[PDB]
């Protein structure tokens, strides 16, 4: 399963 | 014993020729088995054990989960295309990040994302920091430090992933685990002189495979040239190694190939 | 670039009697590498070669030591010393030959 | 940098038994590339182009495969372009 | 076993701005060499591979060299610093890769 990210 | 689960990502300014500009794929014991780009829009299956395992709403949440990283690539593009006072052309954001169980029985988790093909920021899981590599990182590894994110990201790392990857391991225990007998074909040709000894394996698997060249019976550690692991189209893998003599020494080369699907390494000649 | 290290990041010198592990993560991992010692006097000593396949090959020809332990981890090659002592001291290396050229990682030194 | 190109066959080539040719270009950087399978410097059709993806060093890859049955007296060639690279190369088959 | 040295003896230093030929006896002189020079920090730097069929191979996977020679005549391998600076000072060794194995010669160090 992918995982979340966050913005630069 | 060994398996790994990976996924990395790319955003790219410039594509090229056929290309969607957003594109994240997902590995499992080095195979492709998930998929997603910016042009399709939705994450889809790649194998067929992990379509025989998954329902639509595995795959509406990873697709949900690609489209917010999609746009999130998609602000950090321009985010640092103007914090590294860029006026366009062409910039790469890459991502790579998984987990491994390894021969010893112990988990590595990693994280890792790259700006322009060079190391932008690290994920170091033990100090639940983020090392920057470039000073345009020190500000990125403050966004990433605020707030629980790096602790998520450990917990993933090191538990959503590795029992995500058991699970995958045992969906494709047949397939992952199966072993394909590479052909070996032992060529030459003379150019100036030199007589030149090709050796190819075609159509192996796993990826992990040793060609070595033997003159008189040992093994020609600094002599040989190899194209490295090179993929085939169809989930095998295919290299060549070739090795430089004089001509009249052609028929003391031999060709030695070691695999998981051969119980005896396989020695062929010209 | 590619570098070798003790495995556990905490540690600053080997221990007598015990056992060490060395690593090393090389940038292609398609081909085996090689552990090397360098004395203080800057003798080399060769350990072990580590192909591919975790298969393991010391001075004589032998796959079988009481003394060093090879293998492939991941992404990774694995030295270990099961009884570090005095002459195991030095400065430890990881060699990877691709490509008819020769590759070197950063030395880990290795005193008590 | 700039690619490094292979040319290769799926299975040992033999004049009228069917085949896949196989282009693989590995190490370089922008991602944007141009690759296509050429016989007797005509391009091939039914032409496939493997997913963007990269390896440990953040360097790209490409493979470019094509069914095809080989015959001698034809050659076969992989035409590259790159920004690297002032001028496209071309990468002979062997059939071997 | 193997030697990488001056090819003259009594040379103990060498000269700065002028070529400097060092030379190697290896065990066995069926097989290649690999010229290495280890630094000053103790960093190991390869320079060129010498196949039995006196071919070389520089770094980056080349055989053309503006400041290094490599050939093997006789029963000895031969390395050329073109033009030996201050950039070029260390500790010259040879290496023999024959079965997976490692052997290295004694080494030369090269200061001014």
């Amino acid at each position: 399963r992918r995982r979340e990210q966050t913005d630069y | 014993e060994l398996h790994t689960l990976r996924y990395i990502s790319t955003a790219m300014t410039d594509p090229g020729p056929g290309q969607p500009w957003y594109v994240d794929v997902g590995y499992v014991d080095g195979e492709l088995f998930t998929h997603y780009n910016s042009t399709a829009r939705r994450a889809v299956p790649r194998t067929e054990w992990i379509a025989a395992n998954t329902d639509q709403q595995y795959w509406d949440s990873e697709t949900q989960t690609s489209q917010r990283t999609e746009q999130i690539d998609r602000d950090g593009l321009g985010t640092l295309q103007r914090r590294y006072n860029q006026t366009g052309g062409s910039h790469t954001v890459q991502l790579m990040y998984g987990c491994d169980i390894l021969e010893d029985g112990t988990i590595r988790g990693y994280s890792q994302d790259a700006y322009d093909g060079r190391d932008f920021i690290a994920f170091d899981k033990d100090t639940m920091t983020f090392t920057a590599a470039v000073p345009e990182a020190v500000p990125t590894k403050r966004k990433w430090e605020e707030g629980d994110y790096a602790e998520g990201l450990k917990q993933y790392l090191e538990e959503t992933c590795v029992e995500w990857l058991r699970r995958y391991v045992e969906y494709g225990k047949a397939e992952l685990g199966r072993r394909e007998r590479p052909e070996v074909r032992v060529w030459g040709k003379e150019a100036d002189g030199i007589l030149t000894l090709s050796c190819r394996a075609h159509g192996f698997y796993p990826r992990p495979i040793a060609v070595s060249w033997l003159k008189d019976g040992a093994v020609q550690g600094q002599d040989a040239q190899s194209g490295g692991i090179v993929p085939n189209g169809d989930g095998t893998y295919h290299t060549w190694v070739t090795i430089d003599a004089q001509p009249g020494d052609g028929d003391k080369y031999q060709c030695r190939v070691e695999h998981a699907s051969l119980p005896q390494p396989g020695l062929y000649s010209w | 670039t590619m570098e070798a290290r003790f495995l556990n990041r905490n540690m600053k010198h080997p221990q007598e009697g015990q056992p060490l592990e060395l690593e090393c993560m090389p940038f292609n991992i398609d081909n085996g590498v090689s552990w090397i010692r360098q004395d203080k006097d800057g003798k080399l000593h060769f350990i072990v070669y580590i192909s591919p396949l975790s298969r393991t090959a010391f001075p004589r020809n032998e796959r079988t030591s009481s003394q060093f332990e090879g293998s492939k981890q991941g992404s990774s090659f694995r030295l270990v010393v099961k009884n570090f002592r005095a002459q195991d001291q030095g400065t430890y290396f990881c060699i990877a030959n691709i490509n008819q050229m020769l590759y070197f990682s950063s030395g880990q030194p290795a005193f008590f | 940098l700039t690619p490094k190109v292979q040319v290769y066959s799926r299975f040992p080539a033999s004049a009228g038994t069917k085949n896949v040719l196989n282009c693989f270009a590995a190490g370089f950087h922008p991602p944007k590339i141009s690759i296509t399978l050429m016989k007797d410097g005509v391009p091939m059709e039914g032409a496939q182009y493997s997913d963007m993806s990269f390896n440990d060093d953040w360097t790209f890859q490409r493979l470019v495969h094509a069914d095809f049955t080989p015959s001698s007296g034809s050659t076969y060639a992989c035409k590259v372009e790159h920004e690297t690279l002032k001028e496209p190369q071309v990468y002979k088959w062997d059939p071997e």
